[PDB]
RNA sequence: CCAUAGGUUAAUGAGGCGAACCGGGGGAACUGAAACAUCUAAGUACCCCGAGGAAAAGAAAUCAACCGAGAUUCCCCCAG
RNA sequence: UUUUGUAUAAUGGGUCAGCGACUUAUAUUCUGUAGCAAGGUUAACCGAAUAGGGGAGCCGAAGGGAAACCGAGUCUUAACU
RNA sequence: AGGACCGAACCGACUAAUGUUGAAAAAUUAGCGGAUGACUUGUGGCUGGGGGUGAAAGGCCAAUCAAACCGGGAGAUAGCU
RNA sequence: GUUUAUUAAAAACACAGCACUGUGCAAACACGAAAGUGGACGUAUACGGUGUGACGCCUGCCCGGUGCCGGAAGGUUAAUU
RNA sequence: AAUUCCUUGUCGGGUAAGUUCCGACCUGCACGAAUGGCGUAAUGAUGGCCAGGCUGUCUCCACCCGAGACUCAGUGAAAUUGAACUCGCUGUGAAGAUGCAGUGUACCCGCGGCAAGACGGAAAGACCCCGUGAACCUUUACUAUAGCUUGACACUGAACAU
RNA sequence: CUUUAAUGUUUGAUGUUCUAACGUUGACCCGUAAUCCGGGUUGCGGACAGUGUCUGGUGGGUAGUUUGACUGGGGCGGUCUCCUCCUAAAGAGUAACGGAGGAGCACGAAGGUUGGCUAAUCCUGGUCGGACAUCAGGAGGUUAGUGCAAUGGCAUAAGCCAGCUUGACUGCGAGCGUGACGGCGCGAGCAGGUGCGAAAGCAGGUCAUAGUGAUCCGGUGGUUCUGAAUGGAAGGGCCAUC
């Protein structure tokens, strides 16, 4: 009777480093902010973080805390 | 049915209510919502559910 | 003997310009309080029929 | 009591057989629906009655749309 | 033959010879090919009967929208760049 | 007098063996119970299938019975072989 | 005594006795859409249904449930109007 | 006990020894009073037990008489059958070998026998499972129905009182 | 308009009498050398019974059907949808009758905004007062909280207080993700029109991940739609919803 599980959320990261992005796109499907918000980037009502700008990703890290940004470059 | 369905119906001459959820034992009270109505497209007190 | 005509798909379907069919989105007759007006504004316009289901809709007809 | 019922005689007509097609009186189920009861299969199969070389139907208390067509039956389209 | 798999001790066959199992009609779509070409094509019928009439009708060139309705635009929306 | 007793024909089939492609699609041999009774038998009528009949077993209804046989629906359906 | 003709003859069936019950005759009950029959050319000491199955001592308790008998106050209640 | 799982319950009998049988006890898993209870003389091709007689049932079989089985002549079948020049042992292997590997043994063929094997022959496992298979049967399973029953309307009226 | 009389009044209900429809498997006569049948006389019932139609109850007497699936053979036992962790081998996903738990709800604030605050536990002192209520200080520094099961996250707080409030508004959607599909989810930004803040700005419900139901059939409200000759209507559609 033990045995049981949901259905599997898909999460994690749909976008990596390194990638010309468009505008919208998702990054990453997340629940909390294990993933941060940063530069060109939304967090979602599910922490999903979104684009809002064109361009490529580049992953920082930077605060105090030592917290993992999302941004959009353009060069 | 605990917590059951109610309308929200416009005081204007619009024929439109919004539709939410109330409860019995926390509300005896008619709930009054300031709310958009599309018909004059401006914002009217709501009242009258069901 | 004519082929008879599947009579739901022809009443839940019609054909566009370029071969697809168009068809009207599901949960729209019933329960809508407890969704969204998102959802519901969503649903409410017509779509196409998607790539795996044209055989079973040119069947129908 | 008259008369009716009834009895005798006599004439005319019928009976019954036959393949199918036709008009009617009765009328299933397997099957399909992926089960099954509404429905289907079908008023099909089958039983019965009656006539003809054909039968039945047939000159509108029918259609249409303000223009009109003009009895019945058959075929092709409308139309899966 | 069915099988993950058979020499299999899983099935079938005593042998020969003959017969025997994806056809038919009307619809739809796709391919190939032939004709014609913004056109193509007739069916039932008439008919010295595959000729020729017959173009009633079907498909195609314009779609959108549930529809009235509009039209290289149409639908939603009070309204779209 | 006796649904009396023993035991032939008559009715039946409890036990063993043979037989089990047999002499026989249920018998033979040797034993076996009833044998004036609710029996046995000849002949001929009656009851027709979702029906009969049955001192009842789901037994018998033409060697075929939890619904006969024959002709039809019929090339019933068969995701099975 | 009867029974599964053909792997079962018995403790299974049936019996006379017992009890419950239906039954007023054009009876109840059954075949039959009806007619007409059987019931029986009988008449509650007769006929059917049901259980137990000679004889002897016997057969106790319960109407909560299900089924049967009695009624006519009340509630509810079809078709009709 | 036709009912008792434990169970061969326990105690007597019988016997050399008796899970059966007989008599008694009660702790009746789970007898019981008309889907009867308890006894019963006789009856039963009924179930169980003991005892005498009796004998090839047995230790332990032996002899004999006839009918087949064997031979001669005549007639002359059958089920089964992929094909066959169809040995054993150990091992491997669709997992138990006449056929594969290795090895041993073996001149070719009849005839009378015996059946251990050829997963022998007969019937597409009856028990098991599956099929969205079937047949019948039961009930307070569902849907309807013949039938039984209630009422209204028509077949259907005349007067009297409430 | 409350409760009741005299009598016209259409008929309904109860009792009594009559006979003429209907019944007679009482008698007598005829067809007729006849236990059927018909006709007549007569007797007894008599508007009862009985037949048809409609309707209510009963109704295995009878017919047609159903009684699921996974399964370490089947049945009994258990389970079937959704969320969370591990098994998941560091992208996603990944089975079992593997190990462990929850959901079929809640809120008019528990939501939006502005301004603001920071908890658990222990020690000390303190009337009833207690191992632990309410006060003050110290250590500590998230062990506490987050409406709930778990995981992730939260100090710029997503935890807690108050004021003002309805953005739990509508019409759209560049684009993305995740499912075979139906679908499900994230969403900057535009037009209108609100709330909060002085402003930059925030708000398309709750910190997120469960809290759910396709289609058909029908209910209610609205309607630049249709309206079987025409004008209407009934119905059908569309929008909202049950
Ligand atoms: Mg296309
Ligand atoms: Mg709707
Ligand atoms: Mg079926
Ligand atoms: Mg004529
Ligand atoms: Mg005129
Ligand atoms: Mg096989
Ligand atoms: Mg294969
Ligand atoms: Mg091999
Ligand atoms: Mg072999
Ligand atoms: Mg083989
Ligand atoms: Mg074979
Ligand atoms: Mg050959
Ligand atoms: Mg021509
Ligand atoms: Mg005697
Ligand atoms: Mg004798
Ligand atoms: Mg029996
Ligand atoms: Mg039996
Ligand atoms: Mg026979
Ligand atoms: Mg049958
Ligand atoms: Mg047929
Ligand atoms: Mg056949
Ligand atoms: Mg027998
Ligand atoms: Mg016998
Ligand atoms: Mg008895
Ligand atoms: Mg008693
Ligand atoms: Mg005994
Ligand atoms: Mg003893
Ligand atoms: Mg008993
Ligand atoms: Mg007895
Ligand atoms: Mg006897
Ligand atoms: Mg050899
Ligand atoms: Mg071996
Ligand atoms: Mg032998
Ligand atoms: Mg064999
Ligand atoms: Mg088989
Ligand atoms: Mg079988
Ligand atoms: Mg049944
Ligand atoms: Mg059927
Ligand atoms: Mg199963
Ligand atoms: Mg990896
Ligand atoms: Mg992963
Ligand atoms: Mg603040
Ligand atoms: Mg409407
Ligand atoms: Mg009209």
């Amino acid at each position: 009777r033990n045995g049981r599980d949901s259905e599997a959320k898909r999460l994690g990261v749909k976008r990596f480093g390194g990638e010309s992005v468009l505008a919208g796109s998702i990054i990453v499907r997340q629940r909390g902010t294990k993933f941060h918000a940063g530069a060109n980037v939304g967090c979602g009502r599910d922490h999903t973080l979104f684009a809002k700008a064109d361009g490529k990703v580049k992953f920082e890290v930077k605060g105090p805390k030592n917290r993992k940004f999302i941004s959009i470059e353009a060069e | 049915g605990i917590r059951e369905k109610i309308k929200l119906v416009s005081s204007a001459g619009t024929g439109h209510f919004y539709t939410t959820t109330k409860n019995k034992r926390t509300k005896p009270e008619k709930l009054e919502l300031k709310k958009f109505d599309p018909v004059v497209r401006q914002h009217v007190i709501y009242k009258e559910a069901k | 003997p004519k082929i008879k005509t599947v009579r739901g798909a022809a009443k839940r379907f019609k054909k566009t310009g370029k071969g697809g069919f168009k068809h009207k989105h599901a949960n729209l007759r019933h329960i809508l309080t407890k969704k969204a007006t998102k959802r519901k504004r969503h649903l409410r316009p017509k779509a196409m029929v998607s790539k795996g289901d044209l055989g079973l809709v040119i069947a129908c007809l």
